[PDB]
RNA sequence: UUGUUGAUUUUGUGGGUGGUGGUGCA
């Protein structure tokens, strides 16, 4: 019902406003059943069009959007639909810097425990969000903590004490993105993504170091990726070359039940 | 503690020109430059390469060494401040020719092609870029003052003058003004080539200084004073 | 066979012997698949010599080995598509190890290491890990990828994901970790487990195919030992070490609370406290660019 | 892009 | 006193002009130059780009003419790319013109010493390490290295010791010529520096640090 | 295999060397 609500049901109603409670209940659905956790994602599409058509307000709407984002969102198949809706939400001209900063901090925290495909999706998404809202580059880079060669010795001492007393103020459990204090934090997680094992993912993760010359990144070129694409890409390597071997030698490849390559794995 | 600006990306600082008089800058003038051309083809007169010809001209060949001008231009141009777009170079040839040196230029480091450039410059009155967009080296009308900034402090390099610290001097000078330095590329002579234009003459070190060494020492202080790095 | 067809004897012997760098590999993997619990010691003797032989054949015919190896990763992937974990066996586990022995693991890109690391990460995530057999296979997979990165020290997010679910699997939920997606709630360790006896942390491969409480504990200890090593080598250097270890810290804290006697979670927590204390968690600074001339 | 002590092209 | 390699106790500013492209070729032996000898070097097969002894002259001139040399706190060492190591007496006054310099260096390379009536220029045996002061800090000039204030760097450094700076007169190459002797590499300016300007920068800082004036 | 000759070479696999070198000395 929710999948087809926005297209095949709502336009045919004489007064579609009566669906607001049903969509609101669908959007607020919280259940222990895992298969029922996707319901708010579907209700969002039907809920969004209603506000657009009649200019309704859902109370603390962006707060619930922040709540819905979770580690499950990146793995569900309907992530593409949600992200397309998110782009419209985060294209608004009245969003506060704290709100967008709260989102970006949470996604970066989520990308930490994510597959490479989701990391490939988020990194351009964060780049677009940071570029859209220029107040948030503090989140990537805080200049007050830079060590400048010209800074006088007293500034060095003040900087040293400032470094010592700093504490990360972002709250993960707070559900109000305007109150998570994410704007005062930093994205160390992306800097950890810089050391991702996959080389291309690292290159996308290195993108935050280099200047933001490019205006925006097409999400359509990064949304559709998965493990199979990476494995399929290597299955077809255009160039073939002699591999580089290990000069080191191991007497035994597994541990017993001299040199063992895999201690803890009996043979 | 503070949010970053709208655009942090480093942009090339504006290329200073004689037309702009407002921006603070460090002006250097290599006065009494020994640059002369003569047909043998036209060649820049040199102390060692040509000795008979200058004797026929009747000029003292001791003051016939354009390499001192070459070496200074190399250090002035290669100084970090020039890379920072806070320096323009002026050249008063001993004959009275005043030359504009665009900061963007890249003079050759070999002395022969150095001379080949100036024989072209002296006769053609100007030099055009390889890409043909801007005249790097241009001759300009004397006096120097009209080309200098509206508010500018003028000084010369004088061995006899009191020794000063360049970094302290530039700091105590105002900000809107500019500092203009008159350096003698001459080998030896009286330090009165630019007495008319300057207001006060300063010494940099107690020991005698070569023109390039004095210039390099001066610019480093400006970079230290202005935090050019 | 090598003696009878040396390069000098006749033309084409080089190409033939190269095809045997490939064949002998599928023999190495085949023998591992075969049952060897009866004669593990003899199987150890025949194995290491056969692997030692494959080193010499590889050294001269690296190209043929990669072609056969890459066909093997392609084969495992295709078998994984239809059979999932049932395709996986000891030989696939052994094959990944032989790749580490012979091929330059510590490279940004490599013909055989990169597919192996990616394919193993797919197992580290996609596989349910809902059985002691399946968890044991994942535990060794963590060991192999850990040795793949022993110099490189690159971050593998799936190592974090695997540790979180396995740690939470053996404590099943506590109702405090909803962000972690479990696949089996019936593997929770009983409370009566002593956790003071000296239990070997080594997991036999021959037992893996056959796959009670002690075995779960031994597998669990091996996982945490890999977790402790990962903290001590990779995650410490990363800028976001506190973020990486915070979900793990909560899980280990749950382990200590439920099993006070169990010391390993306390030890890891103590080291984690030491690392976070020393590491200076300073606001990240990456946009500082070099001025342009 | 010329840098350091690299010289202008010789033809 | 004129500083010499024999004396090691005194603090001094040592400058090593590594990868110096000085070579003599006879058709009479003459210093190879990028512009004077293009066809001949093309026959040799070496690129004319790395055939510039001129850079060494500029570094030598600014260093020798620097005030610190006038204060007798500087010694210059030159490591030719061919592997020849040259000692420069601080008292010398090398020719200001490039051509007269080449005639000097061909003599030094062939005669192995220049004596005018102590050898003004003396070829000495490698390695550099033996001749340098017993207690001495070694650094190279590296663009990729962190930018450090020369005045602060010398000030924080000890007094009985001496400071070595390895500067690459090479036109182009990797900054690993003297990695074997050095302990750390530092950046002098935030911008790319020529060999001459960096030497001018560094001796200026030492003059400020040591109050040479 | 040779410019008619006969095991000198030819094919594959491994494989070291600046060397009709110069120059100064006893």
């Amino acid at each position: 019902i929710l999948l087809i609500l926005h297209k095949r049901i709502i336009p045919h109603f004489h007064t579609p406003t009566k669906l607001m409670d049903f969509l609101t209940d669908s959007y607020n659905l919280q259940s222990s059943n895992k298969n029922a956790g996707v319901v708010p994602i579907l209700a969002l599409n039907g809920l969004f069009e209603l506000m657009k058509r009649f200019n309704l307000e859902y109370p603390n709407f962006y707060m619930k959007l922040y709540q819905i984002i979770n580690p499950d969102l990146m793995h569900v198949k309907y992530r593409a639909r949600f992200f397309r809706l998110m782009d419209v939400f985060l294209s608004s001209t009245h969003l506060s810097a704290h709100l967008v900063a709260s989102f970006i901090k949470k996604l970066a925290r989520l990308t930490l425990e994510s597959p490479p495909s989701a990391i490939v999706t988020v990194i351009p998404f964060i780049y677009n969000l940071i570029r859209k809202h220029p107040n948030c580059m503090i989140m990537l880079h805080n200049p007050a903590f830079i060590s400048n060669p010209f800074q006088t010795p007293d500034q060095v001492a003040n900087l040293k004490t400032l470094k010592e007393n700093y504490v990360d103020p972002f709250d993960v459990h707070e559900s109000d993105p305007e109150l998570t204090h994410a704007l005062d934090s930093s994205l160390w997680e992306l800097a950890s993504l810089m050391e991702h094992y996959h080389p291309n993912v690292a290159t996308l993760a290195k993108i935050f170091a280099q200047p933001f010359k490019k205006l925006s990144y097409n999400m359509e070129d990064f949304l559709d990726w998965n493990y199979d694409s990476l494995l399929n890409a290597e299955s077809s390597r255009k160039l073939k070359t002699l591999p580089t071997l290990e000069f080191e030698a191991f007497t035994n490849v597994f541990d017993n039940e001299g040199n063992v390559y895999l201690p803890g794995v009996a043979w | 503690q503070k949010a970053l600006p709208a655009s942090l990306v480093p942009q090339a600082p504006p290329v200073l020109t004689s037309k702009d008089k407002i921006t603070k800058r460090m002006i250097v003038v290599l006065a009494m430059a020994s640059l002369e051309t003569h047909k043998i083809k036209y060649v820049l007169l040199n102390c060692d390469d040509h000795q008979g010809l200058l004797k026929k001209m009747g000029r003292d060949i001791s003051e016939a060494r354009p390499d001192i001008t070459h070496q200074c231009l190399l250090t002035l141009l290669d100084s970090p401040i020039n890379k920072a777009g806070k320096l323009q170079v002026y050249i008063q040839t001993s004959r009275g020719i005043l030359i504009e040196v665009n900061p963007t230029v890249r003079i050759p480091r070999t002395f022969k092609r150095f001379s080949g450039l100036m024989v072209q410059l002296l006769h053609k009155l100007s030099i055009r870029s390889v890409n043909s967009e801007e005249k790097l080296l241009k001759v300009i009308k004397n006096p120097i003052t009209d080309h200098l900034p509206t508010k500018c402090r003028k000084v010369t390099l004088s061995f006899d003058a009191p020794v000063i610290r360049v970094q302290d001097y530039i700091e105590k000078l105002d900000d809107d003004e500019s500092i203009c330095v008159f350096v003698g590329a001459m080998a030896r002579g009286k330090d009165n080539f630019a007495d008319e234009y300057v207001d006060e003459k300063v010494g940099l070190s107690n020991y005698p200084l070569s023109a390039s060494v004095a210039c390099s020492k001066f610019c480093h202080g400006a970079e230290d004073a202005w935090n050019i790095l | 066979i090598i003696k009878a067809y040396q390069p000098k004897l006749a033309e084409g012997n080089k190409e033939k012997l190269g095809k045997f760098t490939a064949v002998l590999l599928r023999h190495i993997i085949f023998l591992s698949n075969q049952n060897y619990l009866k004669n593990v010691q003899s199987f150890k003797r025949t194995q290491n010599a056969l692997i030692s032989i494959l080193k010499s054949l590889s050294e001269k015919y690296n190209r043929e080995l990669s072609e056969e190896c890459r066909d093997y990763i392609n084969e495992m992937q295709a078998r994984y598509k239809k059979n999932h974990f049932d395709a996986l066996s000891n030989g696939d586990l052994v094959f990944f190890s032989i790749i580490g022995i012979l091929f330059s693991t510590s490279d940004q890109y490599h013909l055989v290491i990169t597919p192996a690391l990616i394919l193993m990460s797919q197992f580290l995530e996609q596989i349910k890990f809902n059985s002691l057999k399946r968890i044991a296979f994942g535990a060794v997979l963590v060991r192999i990828v850990s040795q793949y990165q022993r110099i490189s020290k690159r971050y593998i997010p799936e190592v974090v994901y695997f540790f979180q679910k396995i740690l939470l699997t053996f404590i099943v939920k506590p109702l405090d970790f909803e962000n972690i997606r479990l696949d089996s709630y019936e593997l929770g360790l009983p409370l009566d487990v002593d956790f003071t006896k000296k239990r070997s942390t080594i997991i036999p491969l021959h037992t893996l195919s056959t796959m009670p409480v002690d075995q779960c504990v031994s597998v669990l200890l091996n996982v945490m030992e890999s977790l402790d090593a990962t903290i001590s080598t990779v995650w410490k250097s990363l800028p976001a070490f506190n973020e990486i270890i915070l979900p793990i810290q909560q899980l280990l804290s749950a382990y200590t609370s439920k099993y006070s006697d169990f010391e390993k979670p306390r030890n890891i927590l103590n080291k984690v406290e030491k690392l976070t204390k020393f590491t200076e968690h300073i606001p990240l600074a990456l946009q500082n660019h070099k001025p342009v001339s | 892009r010329f840098k350091g002590d690299d010289d202008i092209p010789y033809k």
